[PDB]
């Protein structure tokens, strides 16, 4: 979870993603609020189909004391799945998202008991 | 090797932290969730920290 | 932080503080610039030693639309710790000051990265 990796599927061709990567990364930064304490990093880009591309990201957050660390994957996924944020993501061409952290049974039970 | 020892001694007796030789760390208690703050400053070696 | 409370230590006896409280409050108002949009309020006065008294204050600020609210404690402390203001405060007998807000780690990190 500490590695903070979120996989995103885009309904865009790989060449289009790479061709405008600066813009894509900044738009993701804007979705996060645009503060200078958050930085979006691209871990990888992979074609999945003619017009489907997976983009793996993480977000580095800086503390008031200058320390930096990655936003945990579960925390970042939780933000992106919020209805308002998901809608903004869909406007960028995102059609899905996944975190790598395998949740514990108690975490899963909590999510089922409180799906919202 | 004379003007080196002198400069090193002048460096030892100083707050500039070029191997200050008066380097000791004291632990100040701070309740969470303020641990993420602090956060050294000008001449802190992350090694020592 | 919204309660805006700043504790001040004075090198004066409690009887002297209370005896001239009107004057003390107005001098603090002057240190703040003296405008009619700011009002200094005394929350409490407590003896700490023979010639030491703690005075807890807050400042109410009024907006152009007639709305009022307390100046946040961090904001007020930041003003009073500025070198010019601190010197003026010391001339009134202030020898220390404290805010009650427990800063976040990121706030603390920011203060350490930019101590000025």
């Amino acid at each position: 979870d500490e590695d903070g990796l979120i996989s995103l599927i885009f309904n865009k061709k790989e060449s289009d993603i790479r061709g405008q990567q600066q813009q894509l990364v900044e738009s993701l930064h804007k979705v996060l609020g645009g503060h200078q304490t958050l930085t979006v990093n691209v871990e990888g880009v992979k074609t999945k189909a003619d017009n489907q591309t997976e983009v793996i990201i993480y977000v580095v957050e800086r503390s008031p004391n200058g320390t930096s660390r990655r936003v945990g994957a579960s925390a970042l996924f939780s933000y992106f799945e919020q209805a308002h944020i998901k809608a903004n993501m869909q406007s960028l061409g995102v059609t899905g998202a996944m975190a790598q952290t395998e949740l514990s049974p108690v975490q899963i039970k909590q999510l089922i008991q409180n799906p919202l | 090797p004379i003007p080196e020892q002198i400069k090193l001694i002048v460096d030892k007796w100083n707050p500039n932290h070029p191997n200050c030789a008066f380097k000791t760390y004291l632990y100040n208690k701070v309740d969470e969730h303020t641990v993420p703050l602090y956060g050294p400053g000008p001449n802190e070696d992350p090694k020592e920290w």
